[PDB]
């Protein structure tokens, strides 16, 4: 039930960093841990990664700097929810 | 001398902010400004992505002086504390935002203080992310304000503008018209809940500590929204979400915005309501408001569903198709909560579901249902019990094609009754038809519109504005439920 969201104006997304978002109640040490679980599984593969944040609080989940290519496997992880692209907002 | 703006927002009768501490997630400030001087605590929370210092904090400036500012502001009290989450460039991120309004979070649970109100003075494309973070800090009690967008298109495109929980404000100028900003203009459509003063507004410039600028957006639009709040609230602390969004909807200046400006089908969709501080003159009033669902799409079984806030009641349920293939709406029951539901019809290219959604405090209100009679009088469903009062008649059907607490619907279609025992309320029904696009009839001045609907010749839909029914159709008869605090 995982899924991935990108901003349709395509010129204000920022691809290379996702919002993984981790299901209502996931709990920050899990977070954390899918966090972790991730860049090992990335590191695996031969990929850098940078955990930007932990989000908790609000949603849980966490920030991440990493290629695009580790959607699917990003997808799969414990806890997700779903996985958004980060992108721009501006000043009105 | 007084800057227009502050006197649209000020109301017929008249006699802040204190309480209520307004957060501003913006550029960076200057917070020794003297309109905003010792009221704006800079938090050096920051989170922006790199470019690509008068410039760097003119709008976050006028912003807070807009909300607080000793001169030119609306809650001319109020506390603020700043987030930076926009560049010098005015630019700033998803997750930035999303960090800013987390560490908005995070400080309140450390400290506890009274009502918060957040103005996010910026937007992006529809995210589903910034959204559910914002729906979060509004369930968890903070007021959010945001800015429609300056991009003269349909603010459900954009977040946080497109997050219901979010009160999100249009501009309009001097002459209460939509405001123009260069090739666009204020956003619109039904993630809009009001307009205000967003053209020409005066506020703190950071050129200078005692200079000042004029200013046009809707985050100014936002930030007089965001001050009218800060000021109800401190006036009525306890005053959930959707109370002070139907006190906003009620203290608006309404029908005074030219809809022509907008597109043809965002008109009926856009709130034609100008924000103003509540009259000094004001026991219980019946507050409702209309609340359009997001349009079903085309898919032979869709439905759209239009939800009332949990501490409101659905009185009634319409529903409208710009075609007119519709199955209608009914009011169905939905985690223990009344939930307006329409159908669209095949071949439709899909249908609106319109609540009205109301504060109605002790009332027990039920659903009575009858399917198609199939005969003669019609379907036919009316409130039994003593003194319960009728509310809303709505009507489904599943074809292809076709007398007091009564709705009286097609011999075809089942027909649905809102039925409220709510003693202290009062309830009458004004009809009006003629030989027409669209047929209107309001209620009397004192009285709340309910429920709207058609009598039982091909109709459109049907919609509640403000206090008047629309029955809009390709004898034709508009029916108002009417009433009133007793
Ligand atoms: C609503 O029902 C509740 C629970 O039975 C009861 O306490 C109250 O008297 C009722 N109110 C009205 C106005 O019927
Ligand atoms: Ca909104």
């Amino acid at each position: 039930t995982a899924t991935f969201h990108r901003c349709a104006k395509d010129p204000w997304r920022l691809p290379g960093t996702y919002v993984v978002v981790l299901k209502e109640e996931t709990h920050l040490s899990q977070s954390e841990r899918t966090a972790r679980r991730l860049q090992a599984q990335a590191a695996r593969r031969g990929y850098l990664t940078k955990i930007l944040h932990v989000f908790h609080g609000l949603l849980p989940g966490f920030l991440v700097k990493m290629s695009g290519d580790l959607l699917e496997l990003a997808l799969k992880l414990p806890h997700v929810d779903y996985i958004e692209e980060d992108s721009s907002v501006f000043a009105q | 001398s007084i800057p227009w703006n502050l006197e649209r927002i000020t109301p017929p009768r008249y006699r802040g902010g204190s309480l209520v501490e307004v957060y501003l997630l913006d550029t960076s400030i200057q917070s020794d400004h003297r309109e905003i001087e010792g009221r704006v605590m800079v938090t050096d929370f920051e989170n922006v992505p790199e470019e690509d210092a008068s410039k760097c904090d003119s709008h976050g400036t006028h912003l807070a002086g807009v909300v607080s500012g000793r001169d030119a502001g609306v809650a001319k009290g109020a506390s603020m504390r700043s987030l930076r989450v926009l560049n010098c460039q005015g630019k700033g991120t998803v997750s930035g935002t999303l960090i800013g309004l987390e560490f908005i979070r995070k400080s309140q649970l450390v400290q506890p203080v009274g009502p918060l109100v957040v103005l996010l003075p910026l937007a992006g494309g529809y995210s589903r992310v910034l959204n559910a973070a914002c729906q979060r800090l509004a369930r968890a009690g903070v007021v959010l304000v945001t800015a429609a967008g300056n991009f003269r298109d349909d603010a459900c495109l954009y977040s946080p503008a497109s997050a219901p929980e979010v009160i999100t404000v249009g501009a309009t100028n001097a002459q209460d018209q939509p405001v123009t900003l260069g090739t666009l203009g204020t956003n619109f459509g039904r993630c809009v809940d009001l307009f205000a003063p967003g053209e020409d507004i005066i506020g703190a410039s950071s050129d200078c500590s005692t200079c000042f600028v004029s200013q046009s957006g809707t985050s100014q639009a936002a930030a007089h929204v965001a001050g009218i709040a800060a000021m109800m609230l401190s006036a009525e602390p306890e005053l959930t979400l959707a109370e002070l969004r139907q006190r906003l909807i009620h203290f608006s200046a309404k029908d005074v915005i030219n809809e022509a400006w907008f597109p043809e089908d965002q008109r009926v969709l856009t709130p034609n309501l100008v924000a103003a501080l509540p009259p000094s003159t004001h026991g219980w009033q019946l507050f409702c408001r209309t609340v359009w669902s997001a349009h079903s799409g085309p898919t032979r079984m869709a439905t759209a569903i239009a939800r009332c806030a949990p501490d409101e009641e659905l009185l009634s349920c319409s529903s409208f198709s710009r075609s007119g293939k519709r199955r209608g709406e009914r009011m169905e029951a939905q985690g223990g909560k009344l939930v307006c539901r329409a159908h669209n019809a095949f071949g439709g290219e899909g249908v609106y579901a319109i609540a009205r959604c109301c504060l109605l405090p002790q009332a027990n209100c039920s659903v009575h249902t009858a399917p198609p009679a199939e005969a003669s009088m019609g379907t036919r469903v009316h409130c039994h019990q003593q003194g319960h009062v009728l509310t809303g008649c709505s009507s489904h059907w599943e074809v292809e094609d076709l007398q007091p607490n009564q709705c009286v619907g097609h011999r075809e279609a089942s027909i649905h009754a809102s039925c409220c025992h709510a003693p202290g309320l009062e309830c009458k029904v004004k009809e009006h038809g003629i030989p027409q696009e669209q047929v209107t009839v309001a209620c009397e001045e004192g009285w709340t519109l309910t429920g709207c609907s058609a009598l039982p010749s091909h109709v459109l839909g049907a919609y509640a504005v403000d206090n008047t029914c629309v029955v809009r159709s390709r004898a034709v008869t508009a029916v108002a439920i009417c009433c009133r605090s007793r």
